[PDB]
């Protein structure tokens, strides 16, 4: 157990998948606006990571690992295709689950469950795993983890925004340049946890 | 050379699992099935339909004269109708036409609310009324440097249901036309000279739609007649192409073929006691004459009416016999009109400058309780600007200021 | 003609990553070294034209149902041969961009070309429009390495411009410049100059 | 569209697809393999002072100058077996080619030690003069690798290459500058009684001094990485049964 | 007469004067030496008397006796390295060498052993007084840049900033390092959010972590906490994560550093942060008049207290921080000065009361977290707090939202 | 009972004495335009007119049916308007004492009349405005009911007069009216005092709560917040005892009823107390010979909450009970701002004045320093007693977040309910107005 708890603050704090790997900045910087929104967005994320890592890792060592098909023959250069189809895949089912037939929470959302497949987070974790070669039950937690870790820092950003209703940014910055200037704070802020080895 | 063909059969075979999965997902989770559009509406009245798409296409589809003005454009907000059960979440795009007082009743927006499920409809007071007319050309006579009226003749003896300041849609083909096939004599001809309009020309390639007010009142019956301008390129860039179909209707002659839709309006009078008072320019003075027949002969109340225009010359002034008459015999109804640039010829002796200023200055300057009255406007842009800025400045409200512009 | 136009229009006028948020992983990842920005922008120029070309080419044939998945799959198996290529003649740089070459499958601004424009467009238009969408993105990482390296460590596609103190001369790096925190001050600086220069791109009011 | 026809167009090019990536994926790779060959080579040749430049020059100058060999550390005597080829960070890894180090033989914080290791020994001829051993242990932010170039006497160091390393530029990065590289060039690995006498002096070294070198300033968490380094790999656990063959007779 | 100047020169500030352009500095010389003598307009008649100017000034005086006792601290370090160090023509060859040294020696003061307190606060004020008038002159000009060019009426707020910067760093960074660091806070953190009471992190912090993570090797190590020329000596969150309380030594005196010296301030460090004393008593007056948040001080200290003793109890064979008690962590490095000043800024903390709790209770976790388990830095507090920057609208958010369903519920 | 433990008692000098008196005669009185809150007048009279006492003066355009009497018999002097016209006062000229009569009951009939008759002879009378709806604060729609209707029996604005030496003078007119609000009202009616007693209704849906603490306990925002919290469908009726006293004098003799007991109070006033008047009577008047010399600033109503009283505006308001007089603190100090006030008022202990206790300030009205942003130094919490997020809220308004004030609470609040927010501010923000300002907003949008 300990490790495994070990493993899920590693990869909630000192390797923020938003705040200390910077994946997903596209989506990160545009959908920060309200707190809620934000809030369904990381809960997806969630969902679709910690999907999408033990699949991956299932298929890696069933399939493209070197000589687990057959003796001599590697298959390691469709790890990328793999994976991207593997995510895309299970994007399309929870999208089609979502807009339809069993919780109409997709509204809201709207055009970012289609581009939910090319965040970089989920992308950047499969490589990740399968660099650290991991079991399937690290691979499950490294994803939650993940997950949670992105939607936390993705709601932090949105409640700074929040708060922003006071400031009086200039025209010019108004918009994403502020919102670049805030995300680089917010990583500074987050430097606290690089020297941890955990 | 073995991994090779372990690669390509490996890549087929991820890629087709991967897409079998998906299709096999969908046939559980989409409902593939078919739904009923129903409908305020009696029980056969709703529309089948399988389920996808935005809700006006099925409404299009099924002959339904559903709202919509200006070609569409996204941006023309009168395709709102109101729905009691189905009608989902609002799309964002919609609050920029329909208020948080109204979305709370379930108004939405036809070309947002999408046919994904079985939902139902409370058509705004009848909207099955309205219908289209083929019809024949009775004249098309030149009255202003730019202006023209159009008049129609209803086939099988019918009238059109409308009410006076209403305007009905008109639609063009494919059509070719140029300025040396105009009939314009040559008094209101010979001003064309400053971008030699006789050059110009202008061409289709696909139909078009747009809308017109009317200048007939409700018994002026058997006939519409409408105001048309000339719509003349730009002064800025005056090499652009003139207007399509503002062309295409100036070409018309008696007997040409025509046809109408969509008689509509958002523009009637409103039923008080208080004071009425009408200003326009150029082109406005249809939907004026209109109230002002309307109200004179077939209300018939004894309220109190005045009508101000403002105009560039006198050679752009009409229908002067028709409210000298209504005036005659009507001591409630007065007419004034000024001149922006009174030319020679015109020995002009009425007021000046904007018909704004003429106002205030000459009537509302003196006026015991300007609130009071009932402002309808209709112009050209700066008159759209400085006459509600004057009135707002008097302590006028929104809500006794009527305005009809010409579609942005 | 609207060849120039079309492939100069990204750089200032509809930036992929200064209008758009497009492209924005790679450029805080890639622009601490002038060499890794100018061979990642030419990796993303060839690939999202290549996509364009290809997509543009199958748009009438392509399934409804799994277009994602055959889009996906052309940008992977272009990423996949691209890859190959660096690893064998580029091991450097290679070594240097690490997962960030995988990445470009997940790069936004190939999947949105090629949703936005190949889908809706010829062959040869939408190649352009991956050039000049390559082209605007290469601006914004190389203005961004300009600054990041010189100031961080005295080079220039490792060629030494500011002398440093460690190896006798005058100039003290800085560190920060070398950290993630870094580009996003330029590029919030950039974004400043940009609207200032083109006041149309202000957003308006909230 | 029918299914019939999604199937087929999705066959199509998946095959279309994979005929090509295969194709590139299977050409390149022995390029690929030579490219992270001659990367190792080349550091192997700088940290044995041979110059060399250009991939022509590097793989004939390691191949007629370097001799890889692959070394027992519980007995400290070469073994059989393709050196050439060796994966030592591989193999430390792996339950049954490694060991799991103790807390306190574990001084440079490596948490396992492969049972076999693999050195480079530089020919003149077929006489050796220099035999330069791989070592590595936990600085403050990373891994640090390294090359020492010790001579046949089996005390004296004639270089040393930090070929991988992930400290802070300015600070822990110094591993790396050539003026603090330079000090070890004839340092002693051994003092009198035959045991580790490198030491990693703050404040600086006294000038003379036989055993001492300079320490980073202003970064001792990684001066202290080298000494745990060096530490552990001069004792039982590492090169200590190796470099005593070495001196008593060998090579 | 200087009122019937100030108003007899206005005109050429008004609209159309020679100095149109400079009305910013006009009014802000004028508003300082009087007062607007303005009157209310609307309503509320009536207005207290409290004003932004005084609520900064009490701030600024909050921290005089820390900056006097860092002053004369840095001096008394520096003449007791000096004269461990060196003796007779070495030493005199040393102070001719140094311009901070023949400077005290020229005003009258000596840099012999036996000097007194008068030539060791000198000796502090040739050290402290450069960089306070660095930061301020560079810091002001980027404030009446943008508050020209914004056309915004110059304010109150850098007067703390400058104080609060310049009492926080190591006696001897470089002035362009200074000027770097002051720059970088009062735009990047501040200005560009539209000035005081618009940002959301801490100015001073800001800059502060600039210099921290770009110039690392002036703000840490050996060489910086004691401005003596050649003296390298390690100061008392290192030596204790080195060998707990047996290595708490001054090498300058041979003596042993007590809890008493570490709560007094006889120890090197960052210029202001060395007195818990003086911090304590500069604290106490703005707590009690109410501009400081008890509740804040509070938490911190609760987080603090909490998370050392837990430390304690589970406790650890090699590594030496996880037995430092929580009145050793309370009087070392800079958290005394981070919880009474820094942490107390009313513009970056939560907006609610129950928010204040969990956000003093969230950096102090974080100032021992880093303290203990981080390796790289000997001390936390500034990083806390700003981590802690980031959150403070999260704990604004859930009080919110626990108050409006609350609300529906009818009964708020 | 409620104990308020949260807010201000304003130690501002001259309290007036309790002690009722005659007043200076009053020539001329007004009604204010500005002060209904979404009025637009449609005027039936005009300069020259002679009226009656309760004769209708204009109707509300935006409120059908709502109609405005005049308090006295007179002659129509002026219609002073302003900026784009705006209706600012109605001023008659007193002379005679012609009135318009009604319907008059026996005292123990008040209690089963009628709504439909109650509520029509309140509007003919033109006292059917004495009501005011929270939210919005506006005059009801005289088509709808509420199930609360909020009598203030208390007062505890700075200088205000004690409502219980008025209300014993007129304790038959008080429980009529207390019968009468039972019949008109459709749940219940809540009469809120403090420890002291009062004449009471004997009818069972009239309930007396007491509220004890400084103030704002004797606003009837706060009153609504601890009884009956309001929402947009949970509308109440706010009414004072004067008012009550007047619908009972109406319901009891056919009169309408516009007499007055105000408190003329102020640092600059020779002799508080409290004085005799008429309803809208001349405040420059009513202060001749009253005041020290110099430049003053006479304000209808309380300090906190009140209207400067100058020009056309210089007329007693509707809802105001009290005159305060203050002189005009336009002195410049030589830093001032650094020192250390002995008699300097503040919430904060930045002054040496909150040592000495029991101290009262001659109170000008000075704005003791600049314009700033708002730095939450925490005076809000201090002094907002509600159960509401005080920084946040101010924030939302100031950045005029209208969607998200109403959320945090602003529909419960009114002008008055923000100004001793706006008195701690060291920003010198003025609340009033933002309320004003999004919640007509909210309203407009519907
Ligand atoms: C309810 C309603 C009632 C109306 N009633 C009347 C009425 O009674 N009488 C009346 O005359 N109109 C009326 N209109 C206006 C009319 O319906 C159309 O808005 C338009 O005036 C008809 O012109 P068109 O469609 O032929 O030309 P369009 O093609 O619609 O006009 C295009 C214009 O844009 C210019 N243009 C095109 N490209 C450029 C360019 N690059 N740069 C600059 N300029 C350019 C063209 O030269 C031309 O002037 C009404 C509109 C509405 C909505
Ligand atoms: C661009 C034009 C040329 C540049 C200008 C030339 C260089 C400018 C640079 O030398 C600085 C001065 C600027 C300070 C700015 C801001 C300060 O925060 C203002 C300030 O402390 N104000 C006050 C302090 C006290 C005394 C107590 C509260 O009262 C105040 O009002
Ligand atoms: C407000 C404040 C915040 C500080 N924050 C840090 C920090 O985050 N990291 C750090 O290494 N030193 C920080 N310091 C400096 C240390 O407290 C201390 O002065 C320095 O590390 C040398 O003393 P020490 O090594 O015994 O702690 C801070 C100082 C102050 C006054
Ligand atoms: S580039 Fe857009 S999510 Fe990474
Ligand atoms: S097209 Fe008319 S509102 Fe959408
Ligand atoms: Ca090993």
């Amino acid at each position: 157990m300990e490790h495994y708890i070990s493993l899920l603050v590693k990869s909630i704090f000192i390797e923020n998948m938003a705040l200390s790997f910077f994946l997903g900045m596209c989506t990160f910087l545009a959908v920060s606006k309200k707190v809620k929104t934000s809030f369904g967005l990381g809960i997806a994320v969630i969902v679709v990571l910690t999907i999408s890592v033990p699949v991956n890792n299932l298929v890696y060592n069933l399939v493209l690992k070197p000589d687990a098909l057959v003796e001599g023959v590697d298959l390691s250069f469709l790890n990328f295709i793999t994976f991207i189809g593997v995510i895309a895949a299970l994007v399309q089912i929870l999208e089609m689950i979502l807009d339809r037939f069993f919780p109409p929470l997709y509204n809201a959302l709207g055009i970012f469950l289609p581009l939910i497949t090319v965040n970089c987070a989920i992308f950047g974790g499969v490589s990740f795993m399968v660099q650290r070669d991991y079991s399937f039950a690290e691979s499950v937690v490294y994803g939650f983890g993940s997950g949670v870790g992105w939607m936390l820092a993705i709601v932090a950003l949105a409640g700074i925004r929040e708060k922003m209703k006071y400031s009086d940014v200039p025209p010019g910055l108004r918009g994403l340049g502020i919102t670049f200037i805030t995300a680089g704070l917010m990583a500074l802020g987050f430097m606290s946890f690089s020297g941890v080895q955990l | 050379m073995s991994t090779i063909i372990f690669g390509v059969v490996m890549f087929t075979l991820i890629i087709l699992a991967l897409v079998l999965v998906i299709l096999f997902a969908k046939s559980k989770l989409v409902p593939t099935g078919d739904i009923t559009i129903s409908i305020n509406g009696d029980p056969e009245k709703a529309i089948v339909t399988q389920p996808g798409g935005k809700l006006l296409t099925a409404l299009a589809g099924a002959g339904v004269f559903v709202s919509s003005a200006c070609g569409g454009g996204g941006s023309c907000g009168q395709c709102r109708v109101k729905i009691k059960s189905g009608g989902g979440d609002i799309l964002p795009t919609e609050l920029d036409h329909i208020s948080k007082g109204e979305a709370r009743e379930g108004e939405r927006l036809a070309c947002q609310v999408a046919v994904k499920a079985d939902m139902d409809l409370e058509l705004p007071e009848e909207i099955f009324g309205v219908k289209k007319w083929e019809c024949t050309v009775i004249s098309n006579d030149n009255k202003a440097t730019f202006i023209k009226e159009l008049k129609l003749a209803i086939p099988d003896g019918e009238s059109v249901p409308f009410r006076a300041g209403g305007y009905i849609q008109i639609e063009a083909p494919a059509h070719h036309v140029k300025y040396a096939d105009f009939d314009v004599p040559e008094k209101y001809r010979g001003d064309w000279d400053k971008f030699n309009l006789f050059r110009y020309e202008s061409k289709v390639d696909e139909p078009i739609i747009r809308a017109y007010s009317m200048a007939n009142y409700p018994e002026e019956f058997g006939i519409i007649m409408l105001n048309v301008r000339i719509a003349t390129p730009p002064p800025n860039n005056p090499n652009v192409p003139p207007g399509q179909m503002s062309s295409y209707i100036w070409s018309l002659k008696a007997g040409d073929k025509c046809t109408i839709s969509g008689p509509f309006g958002e523009f009637f009078a409103k039923d008080t006691d208080a004071e009425m008072v009408f200003i326009g320019g150029g082109a406005g003075m249809a939907p004026m004459r209109s109230h002002i027949f309307d109200q004179l002969k077939r209300l018939k109340s004894k309220r109190k009416m005045s009508y101000w225009y403002g105009a560039r010359s006198k050679r752009e002034m009409f229908y002067v016999e028709d409210f000298d008459g209504l005036a005659a015999e009507n001591d409630n109804f007065v007419w004034h009109c000024a001149l922006s640039d009174p030319q020679p010829e015109d020995n002009w002796t009425g007021y000046t400058g904007f018909i704004h200023n003429v106002l205030y200055e000459n009537y509302l300057k003196d006026h015991e309780a300007p609130e009071d009255c009932e402002y309808y406007m209709c112009g050209p842009p700066m008159m759209n600007a400085a006459v509600i800025n004057m009135l707002k400045n008097l302590g006028v409200e929104e809500e006794n200021i009527l305005l009809d512009d010409f579609g942005g | 003609k609207e060849l120039k136009k079309s492939v100069l229009a990204p750089v200032l006028d509809n930036n992929p990553i200064a209008l758009q948020v497009l492209g924005v992983c790679s450029a805080l990842a890639v622009t601490t070294k002038l060499e890794t920005a100018f061979v990642m922008t030419l990796a993303v120029m060839f690939v999202t034209a290549l996509s364009n070309f290809f997509v543009s080419l199958i748009r009438n044939h392509i399934p409804n149902s799994v277009r994602i998945i055959v889009q996906m799959a052309i940008i992977a198996s272009l990423v996949i041969v691209v890859d190959q290529i660096l690893k064998a003649y580029l091991y450097d740089i290679s070594k240097q961009l690490s997962v960030f070459v995988g990445l470009i499958i997940t790069n936004c601004i190939v999947m949105g070309r090629a949703e936005a424009f190949a889908m809706k467009s010829e062959p040869i238009p939408s190649f352009i429009d991956g050039i000049g969408n390559g082209l605007g993105y290469g601006f914004v990482l190389m203005t961004v390495g300009f600054f990041r390296e010189l100031l961080g460590s005295g080079k220039l596609f490792g060629l030494e411009v500011l002398p440093l103190i460690s190896n006798g001369g005058w100039y003290q790096p800085n560190g920060l410049m070398l950290l993630a925190p870094s580009a996003f001050f330029l590029i919030g600086f950039m974004i400043w100059a940009i609207r200032t220069f083109k006041p149309e791109q202000v957003e308006a009011k909230e | 569209d029918s299914i019939k026809k999604t199937l087929f167009v999705v066959i199509a090019l998946s095959l279309v697809c994979s005929i090509i990536v295969s194709a590139a994926a299977v050409g390149l790779r022995d390029k690929q393999k030579e490219n992270a060959a001659l990367d190792k080579q080349s550091k192997i040749l700088q940290v044995a002072g041979i110059e060399a430049k250009g991939s022509k020059q590097i793989v004939e100058l390691f191949n007629k100058s370097i001799e890889p060999r692959l070394v027992d550390f519980n007995t400290g005597d070469f073994v059989e077996g393709d050196a050439a080829n060796y994966d030592q960070r591989k193999a430390a890894k792996e339950a049954s080619e490694s060991i799991k180090l103790t807390a306190e033989q574990d001084k440079a914080k490596i948490q396992r030690r492969a049972n076999v290791g693999v050195v480079y020994l530089v020919k003149d001829g077929d006489k050796t003069s220099k035999v330069i051993l791989p070592v590595h242990g936990n600085g403050l932010w990373s891994m640090m690798y390294a090359f020492v170039a010790v001579e046949t006497d089996g005390n004296t160091v004639s270089g040393l290459t930090y070929y991988e390393q992930g400290e802070t530029p300015g600070l822990g990065g110094e591993v790396e500058n050539p003026a603090w590289r330079a000090q070890w060039v004839g340092k002693k690995l051994f003092d009198e009684n035959h045991k580790p006498a490198i030491k990693i002096v703050k404040g600086g070294a006294p000038q003379g001094s036989e055993h001492g070198v300079d320490g980073l300033s202003g970064a001792t968490l990684t001066s202290n990485g080298v000494q745990n380094t060096f530490d552990f790999w001069l004792g039982d656990m590492g090169f200590g049964p190796f470099l005593t063959k070495v001196r008593d007779g060998g090579l | 007469g200087l009122k019937k100047f100030l108003e007899d020169i206005e005109h050429h500030f008004e609209p159309g004067g020679k100095h149109e352009k400079w009305f910013a500095l006009y009014e802000a010389a004028a508003t300082l030496f009087y007062t607007p003598g303005l009157v209310t307009k609307r309503s509320s008649h009536v207005r207290d008397s409290v004003d932004l100017k005084r609520i900064m000034i009490m701030v600024w005086l909050a921290v005089f006796p820390a900056m006097f006792w860092g002053m004369y601290n840095a001096g008394g370090q520096a003449i007791a390295a000096l004269n461990h160090l060196y003796s007779g023509d070495q030493l005199a060859a040393i102070v001719a060498g140094n311009w901070h040294y023949w400077l005290t020696e020229m005003l009258g003061g000596t840099m012999s052993s036996d000097a007194g307190w008068g030539s060791k606060m000198l000796l502090g004020a040739t050290y402290f007084l450069p960089i306070y008038a660095t930061v301020f002159i560079v810091g002001g000009f980027w404030e009446v840049l943008f508050c020209m060019v914004r056309k915004h009426e110059v304010n109150e707020g850098f007067f703390v900033t400058s104080i609060l910067f310049a009492l926080i760093v190591p006696p001897t960074l470089p002035l362009w390092q200074a000027a770097l660091g002051i720059t970088f806070g009062v735009v990047v953190a501040k200005e560009v959010f539209g000035g005081t009471g618009r940002n959301f992190l801490n100015p001073a912090l800001a800059g502060r972590a600039f210099l921290f993570f770009a110039y690392p090797a002036q703000i840490s190590g050996d060489l910086v906490w004691t401005a003596a020329d050649g003296y390298s000596g390690a100061t008392a969150l290192s030596q204790w994560a080195q060998g707990g309380a047996g290595a708490l030594i001054n090498n300058a005196t041979g003596q042993t550093i007590t809890w008493m010296d570490a709560f007094i301030g006889n120890i090197p460090g960052s210029i202001g942060e060395v007195s818990t004393l003086a911090l304590m008593i500069g604290a106490a007056f703005i707590v009690y008049m109410g501009i400081a948040s008890w509740r804040i001080i509070g938490g911190v200290m609760i987080g603090m207290i909490l998370l050392s003793t837990l430390f304690n109890v589970i406790g650890s064979d090699t590594n030496a921080m996880f037995n430092m008690p929580w009145h050793w962590h309370l009087v070392l490095g800079g958290f005394a000065f981070g919880m009474f000043f820094m942490a107390t800024d009313p513009v970056s903390a939560s907006f609610t009361n129950s928010g204040k709790w969990a956000y003093g209770i969230l950096i102090g976790v974080m100032c021992v977290l880093i303290r203990v388990v981080n390796p790289a830095y000997p001390e936390g507090m500034m990083l806390a707090i700003l981590f802690a920057n980031l959150f403070a609208p999260l704990f604004d958010h859930v009080v919110v939202e626990r108050n409006i369903k609350r609300r529906l519920a009818r009964y708020g | 009972m409620i104990t308020i433990k949260k807010g201000l008692d304003l130690p501002i000098a001259g309290t007036p004495s309790q002690v009722i008196s005659d007043g200076k005669a009053i020539k001329k009185v007004a009604l204010l335009g500005e002060e209904y809150v979404g009025m637009r007048p449609t005027m039936h009279v005009r300069v020259g007119d002679e009226v009656k006492k309760a004769q209708i003066l204009f109707e509300d355009k935006k409120n059908p049916g709502v109609k405005f009497t005049s308090p006295v018999s007179g002659k129509v002097v002026e219609i002073n308007r302003g900026a784009k016209r705006v209706l600012q006062s109605v001023v008659i000229e007193v002379a005679g004492d012609d009135q318009v009569t009604f319907d008059k009951f026996e005292a123990n009939q008040l209690a089963s009349l009628n709504r439909d008759a109650i509520k029509t002879q309140l509007v003919e009378s033109g006292l059917w405005t004495a009501f005011r709806t929270r939210p919005f604060s506006k005059v009801p729609a005289i088509d709808s009911t509420s199930e609360a209707i909020f009598v203030t029996a208390m007062d505890t604005n700075p200088l205000a007069a004690e409502p219980t030496v008025v209300i014993n003078e007129q304790s038959e007119a008080f429980v009529a009216g207390l019968d009468v609000l039972s019949a008109l009202t459709t749940g219940k009616v809540y009469v809120c005092k403090k420890g002291t007693s009062l004449p009471r209704s004997q009818q069972p849906n009239v309930e007396e709560h007491v509220f004890d603490g400084p103030h704002p306990a004797g606003l009837a925002g706060t009153h609504m917040h601890f009884l009956y919290p309001v929402s947009a469908d949970h509308v109440a009726w706010s009414i004072n005892y004067q008012d009550v006293i007047a619908v009972g004098q109406l319901f009891l003799t056919g009169e309408l009823y516009t007499q007055r007991v105000v408190s003329l109070a102020g640092p600059v006033v020779n002799k508080p107390r409290l004085v005799r008047t008429v309803m809208g009577a001349s405040l420059e008047q009513l202060v001749d010979s009253e005041i020290m010399p110099g430049e003053v600033r006479i304000i209808s109503g309380s300090v906190l909450s009140g209207t400067k009283a100058t020009g056309p505006h210089a007329y007693l308001g509707r809802y105001h009970l009290q005159v305060s007089v203050l002189r005009e603190g336009r002195d410049k100090e030589l830093f001032g701002w650094a020192m250390p006030g002995k008699n300097k008022f503040s919430v904060t202990r930045s002054f040496l004045g909150h040592l000495f206790k029991g101290q009262v300030y001659n109170m000008t009205t000075t704005t003791n320093g600049s314009d700033r942003s708002m730095v939450p130094i925490g005076n809000y919490e201090k002094v907002m007693p509600l159960d509401m997020e005080p920084t946040l809220l101010l924030r939302d308004l100031c950045a005029g977040d209208s969607d998200s004030a109403v959320r945090l609470g602003a529909l419960e609040l009114d002008e008055e309910d923000l100004a001793l927010c706006t008195f701690v501010c060291p920003g010198k923000y003025e609340y009033g107005q933002l309320l004003r300002e999004c919640l007509d907003k909210i309203e407009k949008e519907g």
